[PDB]
This record gives C-alpha cells, structure tokens and sequence, in this order.
C-alpha cells in the first residue's frame, strides 16, 4: 500500500507557498499511507 | 526559422530603445540647463557569403542639442544663466571636474558656492569658491565676477572675491556623462576658461526640449514598430506553411 | 541639361555620396569635388569634368562615360565597367583599383600604377604598356592580351583566363601565382 | 555597466532614467510692506528674523 | 549576364574587386 | 573540436548589443 | 553548392573601418 | 480513504 | 540517464535560508 | 563547464 497522491495539474504545480492543497493531501506526495 | 524573424526582432528592440530616450526628454522639460539628447539609428550590414540582403539597424545617441534653453527671469541675486555658448565648470561628488549648464547655485553654512545638483562651482584658481561667511549682499557680475559686500560694512566696500569659472569648447568634443555632466571625450583634456562667456544674473536656464519635436517623433516609432512586429507574424506564417513539406 | 548646385543637394546622402544612377545629366562643372564616394552609372555623361576630385569611389558601370581627364583625384576605386571608355589618360591618382571589364578601352599609360586589381577582362587591347606595376590580382581572361612587355611587377595572382601568352616578361618578380 | 569610450556609437549608447524634484527652495526675498494702525505687530526691514 | 547594378556582400576594401557579383 | 552558444534572440544580434556575455561568444569559435 | 572548408562567420561591425 | 474526501451520498 | 535512487524532490521556497 | 553557468542546488 506505498502509494503516491496529490491533486493533479494547476493546483500542485504552483509553488508551495500558495497553500492551495490541503496539508492531508499535500504530505501524501513522499509515499506516506 | 527564417533568420527575418531575428532581423525585424533586432529593430523593434532598437524602436523601444528610441523610445526610451525621447521618453527621457519629455521627463527632463522642466528640467534646468538640460540638453536635449538626440536619437538616431545606424544601418549595419551582416558582410559575408551570399547575397546581401540582411541590414540591422542600432539606435545610438550621435550628439545633444547645446541650443540655448529657455531663460526664466526669477529676480533672484544667485541665479545665473550662460548668455549664448559655454559652461560652468564643477566638480561632482567624486572629485572630477565637469562642464554643467545649471546655475541654480546657493550658498551653504561654510560659504562654499555649490549649484543645485550639489556639485562645487569652481573659481579662479580651479578650486571651489569659498566665500567669507557673514556676508551682506552677494552681486554677481556680467563676467562671472563675485562681488560681495561683508556683514556690517558700508555699502561703499563693495570689492570682488573670485571669478566663476567659465569654459567654452567644442560642444561637438563633449560627451554626457553617467550624471547629467558634460566632460571631454578625449581624456586628460584641461578645462581652460574663456573670456568671452557672459553670466545674465538673476535668470535661469530652462530645457531646451522641443516637445512637439518628441511627440513627433513618437508617432513615427510607434508606426515603424508595428510594421515590423507584422514582419515577425508574417515569417512565422511561412514556415507554418512550409511544415507541410515533411507529412510524406 | 546640366547638374546645378541645386540638383546636386537632392543626390547627396548623409556622408556626401553623390548617386546620379539613371539621371538625365550630360556634363559636370568644372573643379568638382565630392566628399565621398561617386555614381554615374547608366548616365549619358560622355565626359567627366577637368580639376574632378573624389573624396570616395567612382563607379561607372553601364554608363556612357568615354573620356576622363587628366587631374583628377580619386581617393578610393575606379570603376568603369561596361563604359565606353578608349583610353586612360596619364597621371590619374588612383587610391584602388581600375576595373576595365568589358570596356572599348585600348590603349594604357605607360608605366602606370594601380594600387588595387586591374582588370582587361574582355577589352580589344592589343599590348600591355612597359613598365607596368600592380599590387593586386591581374585579370586579362577574355582580351586580345598574347605578348607581355620586357618588364613587368604584379605583387598579386596573375589570371590568363583563356588568352595565350607567348612572349614571357624578362624582368617579373611576382608574389603569386599563375593561372590559365 | 562599463562605461565612456565611444559615447557616439551603439556600443555606448546611454539611456536616461527620468526626471525628479531635488530639492524645494525657499526665496527669502523681502516682501513688500503693509502699514496698520495696530501697535503690536511688528517688521523687520532687510535681514532678521523675530525669535519665539 | 542580367541585372547591371547588384550590390556585393564583400566589406569595402577598395583594392581588391569584389568577386561575388557577377563582375561580367 | 565543440562549438557552442546562447541560441534564438540574444545571438541573433550585431556584436555592439552586448547581451551574450564574453566567454560564452569565445565558445562559438571552437574549443577542445 | 559545397566546399572542403567551412564558410566563414558574418561581420556586423558598427564602424566597417575597424574590422 | 483520503481524510479530506467528499461523499456522493446527500449530508 | 538510468540511475537506481529515486530523485529527490525540486523545492521552490520563499527564501533559501529556511530550506 | 561553460564558464560562469548558473547551478540547480540553493546558494
């Protein structure tokens, strides 16, 4: 179940700072759950 | 692509460049003892193999207009304008003397004459002029002459003091520095002073900014600026086309 | 007609250029100077003017220039292709090269100098003159060129283009080479 | 931003950066007199200034 | 040969004719 | 031998507009 | 057509005098 | 699933 | 360009010091 | 190597 995740397109590809995604989410992109 | 796109590119580049230095008169009108720049472009040549059909074109600044700018009549002892052709000679904040055509000049707490710039006005021993502090009535003369009267001392001890430091070259063997100061293109020329300078005390020296010579101007760049920028759409259309030529 | 000062400003260009391509000017005023180069070319000028100075290039090519005289000062080439020049007068001082290409021209100063190219490409000339010095290449490919003088100096490349030469130059010290 | 040299060629074109106001400057030129009948107000002709 | 004036992409030199139009 | 540059605009230029910086113009003759 | 060298660069000098 | 995830099935 | 470590993350901060 | 080229790694 080492999965990667995130929402794909326009929202991740802006820089961190935009805090678009949510945090949930967001850490779900290192192979987390 | 077709290098024309490179080539009508290389001259909308130069239009804004033009641009830039009318803008840079417009912004300087009010400006005192400011000398026109002057814009022009130079066509070069790619010399080389094959037929000769490329010519750039740079925009480049082939001299300044030294006309004499407009006189405003302020009634003030320390004001002073250049009748005709010459210069002040001042040194900037570095130390290196130049030519300068700004005769808002004042007096500071120590006596020092500087203009409005800030530069030091230099004298008749090529220094700055310092002059004694408690004075009572400064009255430039025609030929540059400082003629001060000393705090308390009858109307009758008018004596001069120093004589401002005029100089008239070549206006065509002057270059505008990095700060608004003319200085000579040839380096290690002396600033020698010249006789027949006059200073009409109690005016200014405006711009000499033709402002209906820049807008004029404008309306030619602008229109030669969108024939080209059409040039890039146009060589961009072609090869568009010409891609057809690979389908098989 | 004839050029007038007037008709001169409108063929001039910044640096002093005089263009007179395909204009209707017959002669020129004597003791004429030009600040850079000079373009007569396709013109029905026949004569070129005494005391004509250049302060650039003469160019003539597919004019109807015949006759220049002596005097004149051309700081940089001469150009007189397709012209119907005959003859080239003495003392001319030539700053380039003389390009005679195609041009009636038969007869040549002697000794003359060119401190360029020369070219006989294509013209009725019988001999070259004696003496004769060239800092450039020699084209004589084409002409009626076959015997060369006793002495003769080409620093450049010598180019025979076609023509056969028989009688070799007893004295020649060239700086190239030779080329049919 | 290597500068001089040839100030009348392309490679050492200069471009402006504008305009601005440097400084305010006050004219002390001495004013005209207005003559009252109040006693308490007070000039001063040519130079000098009422300390408060 | 055709066109009577062409130009000549060779910088100017004044001494050596330029080759590269049709000097013909 | 490699040869190399700044493609597209910049290169596109005469050499008085000095937006290609000096090495990289040397690399456009030849290097080894 | 072709050659055995390469073709030479292009020159866009701003003063042909200085070459 | 997700912790963030929408449910299809009406509040 | 194959290796056998998995890249590492691009990261576009606000300033570089708090990376 | 080209001289001066700018790097992918923070200051």
């Amino acid at each position: 179940g080492n999965m990667v995740a995130g929402i794909p397109g326009a929202l991740s590809n802006q820089p961190p700072a935009d805090a678009s995604i949510p945090q949930d989410v967001a850490q779900m992109k290192d192979g987390s759950v | 692509m077709d290098r024309a796109l490179f080539l009508a590119m290389s001259g909308a580049k130069q239009n804004m460049q033009a641009l830039q230095l009318r803008a840079n008169n417009l912004a300087n009108v009010s400006t005192t003892g400011f000398r026109a720049d002057l814009a022009q472009a130079r066509s070069m040549q790619a010399y080389g193999e094959g037929h000769p059909s490329r010519v750039f074109s740079m925009t480049e600044r082939p001299g300044h207009n030294f006309a004499q700018g407009s006189v405003i009549t302020t009634g003030r002892d320390l004001d002073v304008t250049i009748e005709g052709s010459g210069w002040i000679s001042v040194l900037d904040h570095t130390g290196k003397e130049g030519l300068t055509r700004n005769g808002n000049l004042k007096v500071d707490q120590n006596g020092m004459l500087t203009n409005a710039s800030g530069h030091l006005v230099l004298g008749e021993n090529d220094a700055p002029i310092t002059l004694p502090i408690p004075l009572s009535k400064i009255e430039i003369g025609r030929d540059g002459t400082i003629s001060v009267l000393p705090q308390g001392a009858p109307a009758e001890e008018f004596q001069a003091v120093d004589r401002i430091k005029l100089v008239k070259p070549n206006d065509q063997s002057l270059f505008k520095d990095t700060n608004g100061l003319f200085r000579h293109k040839t380096p290690n020329q002396p600033y020698e002073a010249d006789a027949t300078v006059s200073l009409q005390t109690g005016a200014i020296e405006g711009s000499n900014v033709n402002a209906v010579g820049e807008m004029t101007a404008l309306i030619d760049l602008q229109r030669q600026f969108e024939m080209q920028v059409k040039m890039m759409s146009t060589a961009e259309e072609m090869d568009k086309s010409s891609d057809s030529l690979l389908r098989m | 007609y004839e050029l007038d000062y007037y008709s001169k400003f409108g063929h001039t260009d910044n640096y002093g250029n005089l263009d007179l391509r395909n204009k209707p000017y017959t002669q020129l005023p004597s003791g004429f100077v030009v600040k850079g180069n000079l373009n007569i070319s396709q013109t029905p000028i026949k004569k070129l003017p005494k005391g004509l100075d250049v302060g650039g290039s003469l160019e003539a090519t597919n004019s109807a220039l015949k006759t220049i005289r002596s005097g004149t000062k051309i700081k940089g080439y001469a150009n007189l292709l397709g012209s119907k020049i005959e003859s080239w007068p003495r003392g001319i001082k030539l700053g380039g090269y003389l390009n005679l290409t195609d041009t009636p021209l038969k007869t040549l100063p002697a000794k003359l100098r060119v401190k360029g190219d020369l070219s006989v490409i294509r013209t009725p000339i019988s001999a070259l003159p004696e003496g004769l010095v060239v800092d450039g290449n020699l084209y004589i490919g084409g002409s009626a060129l076959q015997v060369f003088p006793d002495t003769m100096t080409v620093k450049g490349n010598i180019f025979l283009g076609g023509n056969k030469i028989t009688k070799w130059p007893s004295n020649l010290t060239l700086g190239g080479a030779v080329a049919p | 931003g290597q500068s001089s040299q040839n100030t009348e060629l392309p490679s050492g074109l200069m471009l402006g950066a504008g305009s601005k106001v440097v400084a305010t400057q006050k004219v002390h030129t001495h004013g005209n007199a207005q003559t009252t009948t109040n006693a308490l107000d007070m000039m001063v002709e040519g130079d000098g200034f009422f300390q408060v």
